[PDB]
């Protein structure tokens, strides 16, 4: 109720009462006003962050080590324009099938909880987790710092979520600079530091 | 329940006296409609605007306006639809225009397609904010009643505002932008090497090269030394040699004179500081010899409705763009116009359609007022209770009138085509047998031929070319404007319009009149302004409300609307255009045949209807085939509105059972159980057809001929 | 919000939409297959 | 207290609670009735204020660089009009550390801070002093009147203990703000006429008086 | 030229009308069948849609066990 607000001195919304992590009271257009709304866009920002921050890892590391002189890998842009041992589409084929034996697996558990937690073909093995989202189990938690007292989980939560907004937004500016500026990232770096006052438009 | 909700839902979206009783919220409503018209209207105009400037060959016309046809639209190429792209010159295909922006954007001074981008993305940004005012003003700061009430301040601001203020600064952008531009293109200066509109406002000398009293500053303005103005601010009259329109200084001095009169106009009518008159107080006052008490009572009658209001908006607007058609086909305003013969058939025969269309949309609301607002125990006026107890002698005399000129309108064509169908040539109302000749539009056309240099001393020439006594004008080989003889033709076609115009006059009157009771149904007030019928008694009583009397008037304005087109056409194009050969021969379209055949209803048929079809009926093949497609289709229609004009509800009823049981027999029959039209919207959906249907084959027929020849 | 899905759902907006992709899909076999007139499997 | 251009309806709702309240209002633009959208008796006097207060600054601002310049005391570069200051660039232009946009974006990210954390102490009062901001919430509590918060941050010197030094400083305030707006309008007038500073407006007067006129230009 | 294509379109009108006539029967249970005539239950029509993949089958044997025709 007390908790800082995206906007001080605003009243949040009643659908938004700060149980969930990384809540600030965000939401002018109303898109989560029923709890299935509220649910499903839930899973779908974590899902988002944790993509992102597996992508935005992915490529100013590269870039940082190319110009640093390291490695000499091409820029990401044109990553896909490289050689490979195979036609990219039967690359496509099999990432597709894998992807989707996975995404079909999180689909069958948001719907109905608890559905998918014991290995189809060795029934020993199991899954620990306990709210959807977060899996658990040694597969996925093998340090075991996915379970403890609540407010640590709502804490690491939230720095979760606020990482993953800040690898979304870092991602699209990337994109967005390489299409105007035509070079690589780490390069526009250098060059806005090189002269902050002028190197923009 | 059942599928009239389906119909009812669309027919009262807009009726809001229905909804609510009080005065404020209908107020409020109306506000925010008007608003979101006026964005809708801006949306149409930047679409108009960005399409001359990226799909259009507007420069190439610029450089060469009378070899090149003007078009801003292009077809994709789908399904072999691209036979559209017709080659209309400039190294350009496309659809050809016949709207006439091409000559506003010249007569602006308008040179390159930049200008026309920014005008577009000033007409969008304008559509939003008229969205966002509206949204305003209905959800946040909404008005009060008294607000919507002060009369006397919203006409100080109507006139002396919008139309005093408009005018002189159109005045302004003409003196400073669309003179020296116009001139210099009239100069045979190429368009690309004209200086930018701004350069005249930083560069003086420029400006005083052209003319010189612009040396002098505006000193002369302020020293009362006007004549020093004389260069740019002209009273010559007459039509510009080398384009064909107006003079532009005559259009300059025009608008400030207009200007300075509505400003003058705009401060008779009292506001908070206490100095002019009251509308009220000149209503009351008024006491002539034959009204006795007066116009008392009318004040609160126009105050407390929004009906009356409409009513009496709707006509004026009417009458004034029937004016307009009028006045624009014989004083051609813009450049290159009255020798582009496409957009002046089209620019006459739009603006009359709308003109009738608003005319009876005047009196079905009269209608509604009476039915709905009229109060004789709280809102008593003495002159509509008079107009009232006397409503007999109104109609019966008004029926009489109509009677006796469709007689001898029409007898005459009759006897006309009696006699020389039975070899009689000497026994017909024409040139040579018997002459009935308008001697008084005779004497007019004289008396304005010579009223320059005696009755207007400043005028150097006359108003317009069509009064006898002038000169011909040819722009670039082709007839821009000449006199126009009056005959025995004319005698008669003039009489067929009053007979029409009398007509549809009679029966939106003798609605309105009746629309509360009459002989027969003392009680129709109670009964509703739309209702179908009071049943098959007293011998039957069809039709009895005033919304079938406005749905019998529309069918006679179109049928007075249709005979005034074609007499434009065919007059002008037999009697006006042509073209002239180097040694001064005029040879008309058709040949001065308007004479001799358009006193027979057969003449009209043959002459005109059969011979001037063949152009659309041969468009099969080339680029005007759509033109031949769409006169086909509208006969469709117009013979489609037949079958509900015609027929009943009952037979419906009982085939949609028939076809309901047949549905139930498997299982699909729908929970919302299907219902034929009610009467009053069968009436409705027959007579939108016929309309549709009628306008559209007139319209493809008008335009596939004229663009041809 | 639930009041956008349901004048979403209502007849005449989802029918322009059912419409609107059918003509668009129809151009498109239409050009991509132009000037048929007969099968030739 | 003396009335200038009063009227019967005007003088109906003006009291005199305003500080600096004339009875000036032919227009009737603050009548109590019909009050709605940003016609609004507190609305109206609080934009007058905080124009006043804007203008008070803009006038000695734009005077202030062609003061120096004559004197010596600037070099002779910084010396510009008010209007050839890289405000409009048609009219000529000044190379900064950085460009014309980059100044325009910092500019109007600071002053978005600071104007919208007013608005919302306008919307509803003392909400400023809740939510934690870098620990300078504390002072930022304002006073329940949005025309004079007050406080430690605004009122550092503690001026005007007493009501009616209060009353007074007040209307000496409204007094400075109402002339301020009549020159910043003649600033612009004359600069749109004459073409020159308004210094140099002055000092062409001061030479030639019965010559540089309104009436010669 | 007919044979060919007569096929296809009685295949995809026979699909349009078996998706509209399951549709009906569905909703005519509801206290209100009415309302749903209006406002499309959109998560129901897209389960009856696929249904429509297999019609000349399920006609063929609703016919023979008697649940075609009322
Ligand atoms: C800033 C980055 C960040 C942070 C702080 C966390 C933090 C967390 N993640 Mg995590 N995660 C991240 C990025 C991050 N993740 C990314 C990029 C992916 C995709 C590759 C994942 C995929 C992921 C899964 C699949 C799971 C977690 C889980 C967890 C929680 C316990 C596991 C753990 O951290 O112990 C280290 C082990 C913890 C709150 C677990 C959880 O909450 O369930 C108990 C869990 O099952 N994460
Ligand atoms: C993590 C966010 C982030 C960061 C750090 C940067 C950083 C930078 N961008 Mg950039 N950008 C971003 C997002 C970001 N961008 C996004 C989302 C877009 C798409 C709209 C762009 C589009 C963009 C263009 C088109 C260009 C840059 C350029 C640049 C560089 C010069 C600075 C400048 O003019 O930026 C201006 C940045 C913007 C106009 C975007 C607004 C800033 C976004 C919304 C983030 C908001 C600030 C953030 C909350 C601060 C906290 C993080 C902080 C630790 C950095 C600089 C290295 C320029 C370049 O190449 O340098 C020569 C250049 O031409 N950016
Ligand atoms: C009521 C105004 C109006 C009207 C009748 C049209 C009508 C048309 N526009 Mg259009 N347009 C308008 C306003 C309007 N526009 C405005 C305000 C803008 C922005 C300034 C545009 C920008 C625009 C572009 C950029 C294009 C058109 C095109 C077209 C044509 C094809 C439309 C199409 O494929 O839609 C498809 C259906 C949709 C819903 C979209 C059509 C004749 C196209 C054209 O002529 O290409 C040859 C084209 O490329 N228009
Ligand atoms: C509202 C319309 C309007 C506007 C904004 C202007 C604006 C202007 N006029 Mg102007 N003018 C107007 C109507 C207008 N005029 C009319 C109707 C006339 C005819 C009497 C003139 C006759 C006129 C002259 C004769 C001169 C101006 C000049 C000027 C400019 C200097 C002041 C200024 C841009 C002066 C100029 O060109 O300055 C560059 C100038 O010498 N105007
Ligand atoms: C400023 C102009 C104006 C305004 C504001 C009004 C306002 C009004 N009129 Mg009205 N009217 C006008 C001009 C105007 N009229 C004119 C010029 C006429 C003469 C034709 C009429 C004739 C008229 C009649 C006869 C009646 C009204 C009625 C009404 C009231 C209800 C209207 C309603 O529900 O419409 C709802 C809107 C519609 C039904 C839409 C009509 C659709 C048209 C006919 C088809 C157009 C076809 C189109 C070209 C093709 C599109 C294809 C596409 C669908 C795919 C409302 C107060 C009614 C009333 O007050 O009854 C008590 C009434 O009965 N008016
Ligand atoms: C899916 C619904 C549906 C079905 C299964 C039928 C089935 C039938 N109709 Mg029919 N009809 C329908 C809707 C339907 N109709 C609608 C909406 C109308 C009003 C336009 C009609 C008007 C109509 C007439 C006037 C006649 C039939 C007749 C018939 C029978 C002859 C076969 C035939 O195709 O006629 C031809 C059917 C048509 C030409 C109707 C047009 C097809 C419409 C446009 C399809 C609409 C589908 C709808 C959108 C379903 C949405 C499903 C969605 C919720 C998933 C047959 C039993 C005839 C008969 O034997 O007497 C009863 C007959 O004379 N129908
Ligand atoms: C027909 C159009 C129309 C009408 C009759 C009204 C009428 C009204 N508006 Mg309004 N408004 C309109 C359009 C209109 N508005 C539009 C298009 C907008 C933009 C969204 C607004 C935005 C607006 C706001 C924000 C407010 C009003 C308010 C009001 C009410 C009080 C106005 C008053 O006392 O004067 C006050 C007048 C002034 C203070 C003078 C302002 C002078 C302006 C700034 C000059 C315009 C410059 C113009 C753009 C020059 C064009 C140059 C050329 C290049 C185009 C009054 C009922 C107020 C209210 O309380 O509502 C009840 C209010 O707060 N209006
Ligand atoms: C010692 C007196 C003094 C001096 C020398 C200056 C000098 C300057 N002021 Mg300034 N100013 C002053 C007092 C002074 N001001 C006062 C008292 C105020 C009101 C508090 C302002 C408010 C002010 C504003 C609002 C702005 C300037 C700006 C400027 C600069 C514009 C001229 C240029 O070329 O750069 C210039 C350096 C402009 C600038 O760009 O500053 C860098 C600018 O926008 N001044
Ligand atoms: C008689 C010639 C018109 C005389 C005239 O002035 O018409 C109008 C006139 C009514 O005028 P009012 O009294 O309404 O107004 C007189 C004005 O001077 C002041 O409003 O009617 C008559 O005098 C007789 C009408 C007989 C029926 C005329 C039918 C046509
Ligand atoms: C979602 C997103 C943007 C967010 C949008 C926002 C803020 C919307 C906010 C609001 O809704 C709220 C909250 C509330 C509403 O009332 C208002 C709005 C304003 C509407 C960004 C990124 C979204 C998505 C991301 C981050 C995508 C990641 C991409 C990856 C992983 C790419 C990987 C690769 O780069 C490698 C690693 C190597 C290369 O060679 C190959 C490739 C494949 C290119
Ligand atoms: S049922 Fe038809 S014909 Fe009979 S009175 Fe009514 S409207 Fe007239």
């Amino acid at each position: 109720p007390d908790r800082p607000i995206w906007f001080p001195g605003s009243t949040p919304p009643e659908w938004l009462d700060g149980s969930l992590p990384g809540d600030f009271g965000f939401d002018p257009l109303g898109l989560s006003s029923d709890p299935d709304s509220l649910k499903w866009n839930v899973q779908a920002e974590i899902v988002h962050c944790r993509w992102a921050m597996l992508g935005a890892a992915g490529i100013f590391i590269p870039e940082f080590l190319t110009k640093i002189g390291i490695l000499n890998t091409p820029s990401w842009y044109t990553a896909g324009e490289q050689e490979y041992f195979t036609d990219k589409t039967t690359l496509f084929v099999v990432e597709l099938i894998l992807i989707g034996w996975a995404e079909g697996r999180r689909w069958a558990d948001i719907i109905k909880p608890g559905s998918v937690n014991t290995d189809p073909v060795f029934p020993n093995n199991k899954l620990t987790g306990t709210d959807v989202g977060y899996p658990g189990g040694l597969w996925f938690d093998p340090l075991g710092w996915g379970s403890g007292s609540p407010a640590k989980l709502k804490e690491l939560r939230t720095k979760e979520i606020k990482n993953g907004r800040l690898a979304m937004l870092a991602v699209m500016g990337a994109w967005f600079q390489h299409i105007y500026t035509g070079t690589g990232p780490i390069d526009n770096l250098f060059a806005h530091l090189a002269d902050p006052g002028h190197a923009t438009i | 329940d059942t599928t009239t909700w389906i119909w009812n839902l669309h027919a009262d979206a807009h009726d809001f006296d229905s909804h609510t009783s009080d005065l404020e919220e209908i107020s409020r409503k109306v506000f925010s409609a008007h608003f979101g018209q006026l964005s809708i209207i801006f949306l149409w105009l930047s679409g108009m605007y960005f399409h001359g400037a990226r799909f259009s060959n507007y420069e190439a016309w610029l450089s060469d306006p009378t070899h090149i046809g003007p078009s801003a639209q292009v077809v994709w190429p789908i399904v072999g639809q691209e036979i559209l792209n017709g080659d209309v010159g400039g190294g350009f295909r496309g659809i050809q225009i016949t709207s006439g922006f091409f000559q506003i954007w010249r007569a602006s001074g308008i040179t390159s397609e930049l200008q026309l981008y920014c005008t577009a993305i000033g007409a969008l940004v304008f559509a939003a904010l008229m969205l966002f005012a509206g949204w305003f003003h209905y959800h946040k700061a909404a008005p009060k009643l008294a607000w919507f009430q002060d009369v006397e301040s919203m006409l100080n601001h109507h006139l002396a505002g919008l139309l005093g203020l408009g005018s002189l600064s159109w005045a302004g952008h003409q003196v400073h932008v669309s003179l020296p531009i116009n001139q210099f293109l009239n100069a045979g200066v190429d368009p690309k090497e004209i200086p930018l509109p701004h350069e005249f406002i930083l560069n003086r000398d420029l400006l005083a090269q052209l003319y010189p009293s612009f040396a002098e500053g505006a000193t002369p303005f302020f020293t009362l030394n006007w004549s020093k103005y004389s260069e740019f601010l002209t009273f010559r009259g007459g039509l510009d040699p080398v384009t064909g329109g107006l003079w532009l200084t005559d259009i300059a001095h025009h608008h400030l004179a207009i200007a300075i009169l509505f400003l003058i106009a705009g401060h008779m009518y009292r506001t908070n500081w206490g100095i002019g008159h009251g509308i009220k107080d000149i209503l009351e006052a008024h006491k002539g010899p034959f009204t006795g008490q007066g116009h008392k009572g009318l004040y609160e009658i126009l105050t407390t409705s929004w009906h009356a209001q409409l009513s009496l908006n709707l006509a004026m607007l009417g009458s004034l763009t029937i004016i307009v058609a009028h006045h624009m086909y014989s004083m051609p305003p813009y450049p290159y116009l009255a020798t582009d013969y496409a957009t002046q058939l089209s620019l006459f025969t739009h603006h009359m359609w709308i003109g009738g269309f608003l005319i009876v949309g005047a009196a079905a609301h009269a209608a509604i007022f009476m039915v709905r607002d009229y109060d004789p125990t709280n809102r008593y006026n003495d002159l509509l209770d008079r107009v009232l107890r006397h409503r007999d002698a109104i109609i019966s005399h008004l029926n009489w009138v109509c009677i006796f000129l469709g007689f001898h309108s029409f007898g005459l064509y009759i006897h006309n085509d009696t006699m020389s169908a039975l070899g009689r040539p000497q026994d017909m109302f024409s040139d040579t047998a018997i002459q009935l000749q308008p001697v008084f539009a005779q004497w007019i056309q004289n008396t304005h031929a010579l009223a320059p240099g005696v009755t207007a001393p400043g005028e150097t020439a006359s108003t317009s070319l069509t009064w006898g006594g002038g000169e011909l004008v040819a722009v670039g080989g082709k007839v821009a404007l000449l006199p126009i003889p009056l005959g025995t033709a004319d005698f008669l076609v003039h009489h067929i319009h009053a007979f029409t115009i009398h007509v549809t006059v009679l029966i939106l009157l003798k609605g309105v009149l009746f629309a509360r009771s009459s002989r027969l149904i003392p009680d129709k007030a109670n009964l509703g302004f739309r209702f179908p019928c009071d049943g098959p008694g007293r011998g039957g009583t069809c039709q009895v409300s005033a919304w079938d009397h406005v749905f019998l008037g529309l069918f006679w304005m179109y049928n007075a609307i249709s005979v005034v087109i074609f007499h434009f056409s065919w007059k002008m194009q037999s009697d006006v255009w042509g073209s002239i050969s180097d040694q001064g021969v005029v040879t008309h379209i058709t040949g001065g045949n308007f004479a001799q055949s358009s006193i027979t209803i057969n003449g009209w048929l043959r002459d005109f209807l059969w011979a001037q079809a063949s152009q659309v009926i041969q468009s099969y093949g080339s680029s005007l085939s759509a033109y031949g497609l769409f006169f086909l289709g509208a006969h469709f229609v117009w013979a489609f509105s037949l079958m509900f004009l015609f027929s009943g509800r009952g037979y419906w009823q009982e085939l949609i059972e028939s076809i309901v049981w047949a549905h139930n027999k498997l299982k699909v029959a729908p929970a919302t159980q299907p219902r034929a039209l009610s009467i009053i919207q069968g009436r409705a959906v027959g007579v939108t057809h016929y309309l549709l249907g009628g306008i559209a084959t007139t319209w493809a027929f008008f335009l596939a001929r004229i663009i041809a020849v | 919000m639930r009041d956008l899905k349901t004048y979403l759902s209502v007849a005449p907006v989802l029918s322009t939409l059912w419409f609107g992709s059918l003509a668009g899909l129809l151009i498109e076999i239409n050009r991509l297959f132009p000037d048929a007139l007969t099968f030739p499997f | 207290r003396p009335l200038w251009f009063a009227s019967s309806q005007s003088l109906s709702y003006l009291d005199g609670s305003l500080p600096g309240d004339y009875g000036f209002d032919p227009l009737g633009l603050s009548d109590p009735e019909g009050t709605g959208g940003f016609i609004e008796p507190r609305w109206l006097a609080y934009g007058e204020i905080i124009n006043g207060r804007f203008a008070m600054l803009g006038a000695a601002g734009a005077i202030a660089p062609e003061i120096l310049g004559k004197a010596g005391l600037i070099p002779a570069e910084t010396a510009l009009p008010w209007f050839q200051t890289g405000v409009i660039p048609p009219a000529g232009t000044y190379t900064y550390w950085a460009d014309n946009y980059t100044l325009f974006v910092l500019e109007m990210a600071l002053m978005g801070f600071a104007e919208h954390r007013r608005l919302q102490d306008w919307y509803n009062p003392g909400s400023m002093g809740k939510q934690y901001f870098l620990g300078l919430e504390k002072g930022l509590a304002g006073s329940g009147n949005p025309a004079y918060p007050g406080g430690p941050f605004f009122n550092p010197l503690g001026f005007g203990k007493d009501e009616k030094s209060l009353k007074e400083l007040k209307l000496k305030e409204v007094k400075n703000g109402r002339l301020a707006m009549l020159a910043i309008l003649g600033y612009f007038i004359q600069g749109l006429v004459t073409g020159v500073g308004p210094y140099q407006n002055l000092l062409d007067h001061l030479a030639d008086p019965v010559n540089n006129n309104v009436l010669t230009s | 030229e007919f044979i060919t294509p007569g096929i296809l379109f009685l295949y995809i009108a026979g699909w349009i009308g078996w998706v509209g006539r399951s549709y009906l029967i569905a909703i005519s249970g509801e206290k209100k069948p009415a309302m749903k005539e209006i406002i499309i239950d959109v998560p129901l029509a897209s389960r009856i849609i696929f249904r429509g993949f297999i019609w000349p089958v399920a006609a063929y044997r609703e016919f023979l066990n008697g649940d075609l025709i009322a």
